[PDB]
């Protein structure tokens, strides 16, 4: 029932390396999920 | 515990308390409460 | 500080000495072990 | 610390309608169930009518079948009892009391009360 | 139906008494009897809801008991605004609420 | 290693349980730690030889 959300910004296909993601946030939503879709801007 | 009205078992109310401080004295001194069996944790133990 | 002590942190019970700490935790990173899976490094709740 | 003030009591002639309006302001009001009650010049009390938290399960007394109704207005935090075909032997004062729980027929009993209205059904 | 009985109508006492009031019913009604207190100048006000359950804010001088048929109220201290009219209520037969006789309380 | 226990720490256990079934947990961890420690012992008896 928690969304855990982890992050990582780094200045630069995929390049090659290794870069452990810091754990940002925790949600506590309790919901079930099935699909999603990502936002842009015009 | 002192709500009016509770719903179903089949549709079950879950409620989440955080970010406060919990006192159980409140709920052991009570006669009413008469089914208080825990498990994994013994009752006495929950005020620390 | 500096001296053998009984400790309690968060329900967290035990005997020992506290002492400053180089170790830079993450901005996130709670408590701390060490290779023996020993708790050897805290952070207290009331200071950061 | 709860209030409970009723109104709509007076005088009326035998065979008349009237109106009665009982407003409460010290405690939640859409989950609890209320009742009026009745009190003699001269004996004890005695039940009259109640209705839940919502207009679902509504109870009159035996004696005062198909006369009486009540109403209640849980946006302005009221109820209302309205008094037909008056007869003489209704000249008592009537109290609006609330209910412990929720709905109308339980052990539960009435919790806080109110001052009561007296109203005479003469010439 | 159900009949309930108040066999003392009228006590007397002083202000370091202690009196009991009882309440008899037709039928057992499984201790589900209140006890009301109501003032000759104001409204009436709830003591005891169920057999033996004090209700929050009022003194611990008044004392429910009794199950089944016969239920009782005692008042150990007798503190001198006292003066009023018990009643004895049932809510468990199929009649809603029907009420018992008054029960006057003076103190001399 | 929890051994069967609820906790690998002793002192989650005190401030957890109550004496009744603290005893068990304990007991239980004491064994653990003891049949680990006479299998030291032993291999470290073997190797000595």
């Amino acid at each position: 029932g928690y969304f855990k959300i982890y992050s990582k910004h780094t200045p630069i296909d995929l390049p090659q390396g290794f870069s452990a993601l810091e754990p940002l946030v925790d949600l506590p939503i309790g919901i079930n999920i099935t699909r999603f879709q990502t936002l842009l801007a015009l | 515990f002192n709500a009016t009205r509770f719903a179903s078992v089949y549709a079950w109310n879950r409620k989440r308390i955080s970010n406060c401080v919990a006192d159980y004295s409140v709920l052991y001194n009570l006669a009413p409460f008469f089914t208080f069996k825990c498990y994994g944790v013994s009752p006495t133990k929950l005020n620390d | 500080k500096n001296k053998c002590v009984n400790f309690n942190f968060n329900g967290l019970k035990g005997t020992g000495v506290l002492t400053e700490s180089n170790k830079k935790f993450l901005p996130f990173q709670q408590f701390g072990r060490d290779i023996a899976d020993t708790t050897d490094a805290v952070r207290d709740p009331q200071t950061l | 610390e709860v209030q409970l003030v009723e109104s709509g009591g007076g005088l009326v002639q035998p065979g008349r309608s009237l109106r009665l309006s009982c407003a409460a302001s010290g405690f939640t009001f859409d989950d609890y169930a209320m009742h009026w009650v009745r009190q003699a010049p001269g004996k004890g009390l005695e039940w009259v009518s109640g209705i839940s938290w919502n207009s679902d399960s509504i109870d009159y007394a035996d004696s005062v079948k198909g006369r009486f109704t009540i109403s209640r207005d849980n946006a302005k935090n009221s109820l209302y009892l309205q008094m037909n075909s008056l007869r003489a032997e209704d000249t008592a004062l009537y109290y609006c009391a609330k209910d412990r729980g929720y709905e109308i027929l339980t052990p539960a009993s009435f919790d806080y009360w109110g001052q009561g209205t007296l109203v005479t059904v003469s010439s | 139906d159900i009949q309930m009985t108040q066999s003392p109508s009228s006590l007397s006492a002083s202000v370091g008494d202690r009196v009991t009031i009882t309440c008899r019913a037709s039928q057992s009604i499984s201790s589900y009897l209140n006890w009301f207190q109501h003032k000759p100048g104001k409204a009436p006000k709830l003591l005891i809801y169920g057999a033996s359950s004090l209700q929050s804010g009022v003194p611990s001088r008044f004392s429910g008991s009794g199950s089944g048929t016969d239920f009782t109220l005692t008042i150990s201290s007798l503190q001198p605004e006292d003066f009023a009219t018990y009643y004895c209520q049932q809510s468990y037969s199929t009649p809603p609420y029907t009420f018992g006789q008054g029960t006057k309380l003076e103190i001399k | 290693s929890k051994f069967g226990a609820i906790s690998s720490v002793l002192n989650d256990i005190f401030s957890r349980l109550d004496p009744p079934e603290a005893e068990v947990q304990i007991d239980r961890l004491i064994t653990g730690r003891l049949q680990s420690l006479q299998t030291y012992v032993t291999q470290q008896l073997i190797r000595a030889a």
